[PDB]
């Protein structure tokens, strides 16, 4: 039906070595079960060497869910929200307003492409938002694009989880 | 099916007397031959398929396809398009680069389908005076036929330590995978596996981590790496199911990659079972493997010894610039991907 | 008249006469352009053509039946046994008699072309039908005569072709039956194995009913469990085990290469393959337990053996080990066993499959 | 007139009087060379092969029933009490009637071969038909004129074999009844099986109902649990257990060894079977309940010693336990338990299976 939004919201379940564990719920398929688990161990590696200082993503309890609860949900292209959802709980920083961004992230870090670049780009502009992140190999899917679809989206190509966290926490 | 209505046909003793239902008189169909032709050898029939005699129809890899396509297929299109060499030119360049990005399948119909596309938009342009001559340039090939379907081969140009690159069987042709591992955790360690794997590859993949773990203290007592810490193994490629035991030489070298925090070398591919003691075991697909390996731009390719035949039953374009490494036990792997 | 003709030789049941004779009534008051009236020919045809009452000759003398059997195949002591066996009962009797036997393996050992040699040692008919994963109960019996353009079951085809009703009916892969759910003709073969139900057998295109009996039955196999239960109740399980490497010579060299050269129009003084290189050959281009594998490289050895002579190459090719590598290639197989001295921990074991 | 007759002997019903005339006269107004003509004379050749009220002379002699019911089996008591009963209260009605009777037990224990029995005892014709592994409902019922190439149910190709309407019908395999992904056949099974429904039985291609009282349905079956409720409610459970190793001894010293020696072809004086190679192969070469392994075995020393007279190796053969391996090889089942003495730990049980 044209596409939607959707968020990844993330809280503490619990407030010597003992290790964190990540829950996730909604209907999430097992491949996105998997990205969830890929994300998770990314983001404990790139806090480390950002914040060695930081221990939340290490120790603490971590439940994640997608907000639409009933509709089931599959695919890795929320790769790259979850691990941003990750780091801006642990370090306490809200994410940039109005920012969508989507695609499948590795454990070392690359962004890979995603499907279905034409609905999830009419659902941002749906949405009003102002800038959009998307993978560097999906450059080619914005471009082909119509031109009407484009105009007042500030998109941003990535093939690093590093450059997703520079735009999402300009500070 | 009337399968026997075709048994009289294709036997010798009904086709003297070839009795038909039109016509009472036979005919004499012993001095008349046969061919056959089929596609895919499950649904064959197995009582008819005694009687014919099995010939297996290989694809074609992307230079017979330049050769079909330069000779056969675009002087066949431009003719039933009406169009003329000098109006519309298809170098040898944008064929290869249309072949490489846009059909990978291993038949022949589908490249004739974008040649007569390309000629097509040229047919249009000409016609509506776009231009008096229209040439084809890979910068103008996007516009001819449209979206690219394969851009990309290697994930990662230069592998950091823990990631390994594979070799995979794919219905499109070879395609490269890469293994990589990191720490999931800053006593018992463990080794979670995420992506698609199969039943089969998630139990190479213990394998390979029982021997990896055991080669270690073999090499390096004083390294405790493999014994305490917990790895997270994971192939990049999330929606692809993946099966088959033919990464567990990777899974290997990864595990000893991350260890020792030593890189493999920058363009090794490796593909092989592996055996609880370090045995290295023959695996299929050579050739979808090793075009692959070549698309990647590798140049040394570790193979196991009882694949030797397989290798050597290639053509010498396939495997001109690979220096191919032949393998027993996985310590002659060991020595390959770490030289010092 | 010419089909009372051709029905006078024959001994026909009294079933058979009624329908016979009230279908030729029906064929008389028809029209020549009628479309019923070629399915009434058709059906006629049928009936006149299937034999009845006629029995082939068969051969009651061990001696002779021993000798040819010894000739066409090597070993398979135990289908031998039972095959011998099989002619004293019949003499015992008096009269023709019919059994099922069954004949599991490996493939490729030799329980389809043991079969054949049977049926010329009993100077009976051979017809051969696979049952491999059957998904339609039609092929059995055919289909009804009402339908357009209906057959008779393939048993029924094979009494027309065969000319008798004492013929060797084969059946292939009973142990790779194919369990159908809008068609189970796993029904229609237990009722062929039951021997009091074999005697009245019936199909849908011929109402009457034939007398399957005096048929000996032969059905091929791998493992016996997959065979149903109800299956395996009615089959005498006859053995055929795999060969030993020095075994497959002897069949390679009697069997295997003078027939793959005769069908390559070879004669002895052109092609010649000598005993060392058929053992290369089963010691690393073969690992089954069967020849089957070995067949196809006798032949294909062969192939490029007639292309050479008559391209010029050579006036007589000889295959020696040192230049086989040019007809086959590199050997698919180079190690026996994956380990020649096991570590500590290792223990070869032994196992078995289809 | 010819279908005339062929009602002229039987006594048919009313509502039967009513179809065959309004269908005869259709006949006589419809075209001869038409499709409809096909399927006029098909469905009217079926009610004139309906036996209306037409019955066998049944065996009401109690004194002969028990000698035939002897003659043919041992043991049984079971089954034997319950046809003498059945005899017994035919005699107090004056006519006679039909049961539902269910033999459920080991495989290979005659529920089968006293079906067999019990309509020779009785004077029944006798048939059989299974309904293991079946799906289709048409099989039982039939389908409607309508549909090209249909047939009508069994039951009614029961009554135009036998010609009557005592028949003993008997159904192989209820236990194991195909369950339908898209209709039970079973449901179909009740209407048959049931005493009320069983004076009216309609079926699709016959449109007048048939009298199916007054018919033996024996049932066979291995295990009762299988067998729907419904269908198991509606029948009579007969227990047809196996037999102990002294039970055995009988049944092949007076049963099986005879019969195969008629099969084989051998007199008494030509081949003998001690009673001490009886105890010997039921012991060790036959580890089952019924008789059925003990059979082939049976037939395979008979079999053997048959090639021994032709072959001239002996004049008349005598099987003796000593020699017993030259006809059926070394013992099979060696060991009574696996435990002679039980260590601590270990306690002998004892399990029962189908
Ligand atoms: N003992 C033997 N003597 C002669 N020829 C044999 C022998 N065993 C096998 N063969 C040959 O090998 C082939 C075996 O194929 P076949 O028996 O039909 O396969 P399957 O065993 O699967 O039915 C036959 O064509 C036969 O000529
Ligand atoms: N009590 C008995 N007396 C004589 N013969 C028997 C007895 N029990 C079994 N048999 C013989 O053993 C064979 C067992 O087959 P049977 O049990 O009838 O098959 P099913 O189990 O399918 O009914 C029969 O052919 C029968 O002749």
């Amino acid at each position: 039906m044209g596409g939607s939004t959707l968020f990844v919201e993330t809280s503490l379940r619990r407030p010597g070595d003992k290790d964190g564990s990540l829950e996730v719920t909604g209907q999430l398929g097992e491949v996105m079960k998997e990205s969830a688990r890929i994300a998770y161990t990314f983001a404990r590696a790139f806090l480390m060497q950002h914040a060695p200082a930081n221990d939340y993503l290490v120790t603490s309890h971590i439940h994640l869910h997608v907000p639409e609860g009933a509709t089931p949900k599959d695919g890795p292209s929320a790769g790259c929200t979850i691990v941003t959802a990750l780091l801006s709980l642990a370090m306490g920083r809200p994410v940039r307003q109005n920012l969508a961004m989507t695609g499948e992230v590795s454990l070392t870090g690359k962004i890979l492409p995603v499907g279905g670049i034409k609905e999830k780009t009419i659902a941002a502009k749906r949405a009003g938002v102002t800038c959009i992140v998307l993978p560097a190999e999906n450059k080619k899917d914005f471009y082909d694009l119509a031109a009407f679809i484009t105009e007042g989206l500030e998109v941003h190509f990535v093939e690093h989880y590093r450059e997703i966290f520079d735009i999402a926490f300009p500070d | 099916d009337p399968s026997s209505a075709l048994l009289e046909l294709l036997d010798p003793e009904q086709n003297a007397n070839f009795l038909d239902h039109y016509l009472d008189v036979p005919v004499d169909l012993s001095k008349v031959l046969f061919i056959c032709t089929a596609n895919v050898t499950d649904t064959i029939p197995e009582p008819l398929r005694d009687r014919m005699e099995m010939i297996n129809v290989s694809g074609y890899v992307a230079q017979e396809k330049l050769a079909i396509a330069e000779r056969y297929l675009v002087p066949q299109a431009r003719a039933l398009c009406g169009l003329d060499e000098s109006k519309a030119k298809l170098s040898s360049d944008v064929l290869t680069l249309l072949i490489k990005q846009y059909c990978r399948e291993s038949g022949v119909r589908n490249l004739q389908k974008q040649v007569e596309k390309v000629l097509r938009k040229s047919a249009y342009k000409i016609v509506s005076g776009e231009a008096e001559s229209v040439e084809v340039t890979p910068e103008n090939l996007q516009d001819f036929v449209g979206k690219p379907v394969f851009t990309v081969e290697r994930m990662y140009d230069v592998t950091p330590p823990g990631v390994v690159m594979g070799l995979a069987w794919t219905a499109m042709g070879g395609s490269t995978l890469f293994v990589e591992t990191s720490l999931r955790r800053p006593k018992d360690g463990s080794l979670e596996v995420t992506g698609q794997l199969g039943e089969v590859m998630k139990e190479s993949a213990r394998i390979a981590y029982t021997f990896a773990r055991a080669f270690l203290m073999q090499h390096a007592p004083a390294n405790d790496y493999l014994v305490t810490s917990h790895i997270h193994l994971h192939v990049p490629e999330g929606a692809t199911p993946k099966d088959g035991p033919s990464a567990g030489c990777t899974i290997v070298t990864a595990l000893l990659s991350l260890a020792m925090g030593r890189p493999v070398r920058q363009n090794l591919a490796m593909t092989g079972e592996v055996s609880l003691t370090g045995k290295i075991l023959p695996v299929g697909g050579i050739k979808e493997k090793t075009i692959a390996a070549k698309r990647a731009g590798v140049t040394c390719i570790v193979l196991p010894a009882e694949n030797k035949k397989d290798f050597y039953d290639l053509a010498a374009f396939i495997t001109e610039g690979l220096e191919v490494h032949f393998v027993e036990h996985y310590r002659e792997i060991f020595d390959i991907a770490f030289p010092d | 008249e010419k089909f009372r003709e051709r029905l006078k030789e024959l001994v026909v049941p009294k079933h058979v006469m009624d329908v016979v004779d009230e279908e030729l009534s029906k064929l008389g008051l028809l029209d020549n352009h009628s479309s019923e009236f070629n399915v009434t020919r058709n059906y006629l045809d049928w009936l006149t053509s299937i034999p009845w009452g006629k029995y082939s000759n068969e051969n009651l003398d061990l001696a002779r039946a021993q000798a040819v059997l010894e000739e066409d195949h090597y070993g398979m002591e135990d289908v031998k046994k039972r095959i011998l066996e099989f002619i004293a009962v019949s003499q015992l009797r008096g009269s023709t008699q019919g059994k099922i036997l069954c004949f599991y393996g490996p493939p490729g050992v030799g329980k389809t072309s043991i079969a054949r040699s049977i049926a010329r040692a009993l100077n009976r008919e051979y017809f051969r039908f696979s049952v491999g994963g059957m998904t339609d109960v039609a092929e059995i019996k055919g289909h009804r005569r009402t339908y357009v353009g209906a057959m008779p079951g393939k048993i029924i085809q094979c009494l027309k072709k065969t000319k008798t009703e004492n013929p060797l009916i084969l059946i292939d892969e009973v142990d790779k039956i194919g369990r159908g759910y809008q068609g189970d003709p796993s029904s229609a073969l237990l009722e062929l194995l039951d021997p009091e139900q074999n005697a009245n057998f019936l199909d849908h295109y011929l109402d009457v009913p034939v007398d399957l009996s005096k048929v000996l039955f032969i059905c091929t196999a791998n493992v016996t469990d997959t065979i149903p239960e109800p299956l395996r109740d009615r089959m005498e399980m006859i053995n055929v085990s795999g060969y030993v490497a020095q075994e497959k010579l002897a069949i390679a060299e009697r069997y295997l290469v003078p027939q793959a050269r005769a069908l390559c129009g070879l004669d002895e003084s052109k092609a010649k393959l000598s005993s060392d290189v058929l053992t290369l050959l089963i010691k690393q281009y073969c690992r089954e337990s069967g020849v089957r594998n070995l067949q196809k490289q006798v032949e294909k050895v062969l192939r490029k053996s007639a292309y050479k002579i008559v391209s010029g190459e050579a006036e007589s090719v000889e295959v020696t080990p040192e230049n086989l590598q040019d007809f086959v290639g590199k050997p698919v197989f180079t190690v026996e066993r994956m380990y020649d001295v096991t570590p500590p921990g290792v223990v070869m074991g032994l196992a078995w499959t289809a």
